[PDB]
């Protein structure tokens, strides 16, 4: 059924799942027309498909050629990425692909479902949870090949970094949507937090800086103390 | 005219005849049911006082055979059986006749109810939903399964429904996933109209048998497949023009003649909006929208 608080725990058993957030994949500019009138233009967009035991996350470059004389693209977006999705599934060898899908958006229930039709033992399923991943385009890394595509691409990249060869998967993914929620409620003053000090340095192989363990505890406070303060401010509370 | 006798009335008992209903005191002289018109499928239908669960009955066609009812008290029902001897039966039905104990069939003459309810029914392909080769009449009840609802468990007692399935391989060609999702048509049109039904008289036939099943008996999948049948059309851009005039009309008398009290549990709320307001065929079911709207306003 639907993932919520309770059963969290079993995105870091051994049985392979994917995260899918489409929140992304069809991005727009809205602009005024010579003659006042309201248009939208295109940006390139991206798929967000996450295996949070291992990192592993599949990031499909969608190309704003995609949409090029195409109507309704809020919907289309929906079967494109379940195209893709599917697409990334029959890519992979029988043993690596997922037992289960799990949409960030309801809506992608019945687009995926369709698309994987070929594989009924694949479950796909919805979620309660609020998970963060629209802020996947704060990573500069992750914002920066998307712009630069001139073509539909898969880039790979383990979204942990090396987190894992000292922490549990429950963990890194507990620091990974710290973050991310971090830098979808204020995303300057969460970028200013990861950049302050310009002597802990981003591998070339890495998305996130290279702190210590120690240096994480520090900014996982910082950035639990800025969600807190910005929620505050929403509400006054 | 045709004539259902009855062997007796052991049992208090509400009987039915198609749309129509009458009472029953136990071992009241009740010898049947006469001036039954020719030419349509019929369904004899009970309730019986002690146990308003299980409504249960039989659809027959006069035309096939002569029928008649006799209650059984091991099995504890009222059965439908076959007279072989054509000469004990009209013996049989004269005698009951002359002593007057028999109901008349009471159509008013300017009705076409029945009718326009059952229309494309054809009583052979009643028998191939309700598969029991050895006798011409065909038993339906209030807790008959369907096959789909199988797969989701006795199969000689099952109501084989033609199996419909919006996110199945067969509604879904391979390339064109998202084209045949929100457009049915091919899954009308070539699979289920000229594939399976070969033509829409069959399909009509079945939605209006599972519709009455629905309203006589209660039967909860079969108005499962009722709303699916709709839902296939009205899902469909491309449907000919005569099915989209046929269908409203279809509807418009499935709408007038179900009773008011069980619209609830009845009709789907999301098919009926989706059909009449949100689908390619908003547009093209004037008067099933207008009783709709007129007699439950609520359910949109």
């Amino acid at each position: 059924g639907a993932m919520n608080s309770s059963n969290y725990a079993e995105l870091f058993n051994n049985d392979i799942k994917l995260f899918v957030d489409d929140t992304n994949v069809y991005r727009v500019t809205v602009h005024k027309t010579f003659e006042g009138n309201v248009a939208t233009k295109a940006i390139n967009g991206c798929i967000f498909t996450l295996n949070p035991k291992t990192g592993h996350l599949f990031l499909k470059i969608i190309h704003t050629s995609v949409w090029a004389g195409q109507k309704r693209l809020s919907q289309l977006a929906k079967w494109k990425t379940a195209e893709e999705v599917s697409a990334l599934v029959r890519s992979l060898p029988k043993e690596e692909q997922p037992k289960q899908i799990i949409v960030t958006r309801k809506a992608m229930l019945d687009p995926l479902e369709v698309h994987m039709l070929d594989f009924p033992n694949i479950a796909i399923r919805p979620t309660e949870l609020r998970l963060p991943f629209s802020a996947a385009m704060s990573i500069d890394k992750l914002s920066d090949v998307v712009m630069k595509a001139t073509e539909p691409q898969m880039v790979l990249f383990n979204i942990y970094d090396d987190w894992l060869d000292r922490i549990s998967s429950y963990t890194a993914f507990s620091r990974l949507t710290l973050l991310l929620r971090a830098l979808k409620t204020n995303e300057e003053s969460a970028k200013m937090i990861l950049l302050s000090d310009p002597t802990i340095t981003i591998k070339s192989y890495h998305l996130w800086p290279s702190f210590t363990d120690e240096q994480w505890i520090t900014i996982e406070s910082q950035m639990r103390d800025l969600i807190l303060t910005e929620y505050g401010r929403k509400y006054n509370v | 005219m045709n004539t259902v006798p009855f062997t007796s009335a052991p049992i208090e008992v509400t009987i039915g005849i198609d749309q129509y209903s009458f009472n029953v005191k136990e071992n009241q002289p009740f010898h049947g049911i006469k001036d039954i018109p020719i030419g349509h499928v019929h369904v004899i239908h009970f309730q019986h006082a002690d146990n308003s669960s299980m409504r249960y009955g039989y659809w027959f066609d006069c035309r096939m055979g002569n029928f008649y009812i006799q209650y059984d008290p091991k099995d504890g029902l009222y059965k439908m059986m076959e007279e072989r001897d054509g000469a004990k039966f009209e013996n049989i039905v004269h005698n009951f006749k002359e002593r007057q104990m028999m109901v008349s069939y009471p159509k008013i003459d300017e009705d076409d109810t029945w009718y326009n309810l059952t229309e494309f029914v054809q009583m052979d392909k009643i028998r191939k939903i309700v598969r029991k080769d050895e006798n011409q009449f065909s038993y339906v009840d209030s807790s008959m399964t369907t096959v789909q609802e199988n797969e989701l468990s006795d199969p000689a007692h099952s109501l084989n429904y033609t199996v419909i399935n919006f996110k199945s391989r067969e509604a879904i060609r391979p390339g064109h996933e998202m084209e045949d999702f929100l457009d049915k048509s091919y899954y009308l049109n070539t699979v289920m109209l000229q594939g399976i039904f070969k033509n829409s008289s069959n399909y009509f036939g079945e939605l209006q048998f599972a519709f009455l099943n629905a309203m006589f008996f209660g039967n909860y999948g079969s108005s499962l497949q009722w709303h699916a049948m709709i839902e296939l059309i009205c899902s469909s851009a491309t449907v000919p023009k005569h099915m989209l005039d046929k269908l409203d009309e279809i509807l418009y008398y499935q709408i007038k003649t179900l009773p008011e009290q069980y619209s609830d549990i009845l009709l789907n709320e999301r098919v009926w909006n989706i059909c009449l307001y949100s689908s390619f065929q908003k547009n093209s079911l004037h008067n099933t929208e207008k009783i709709m709207e007129n007699k439950y306003p609520e359910l949109l």
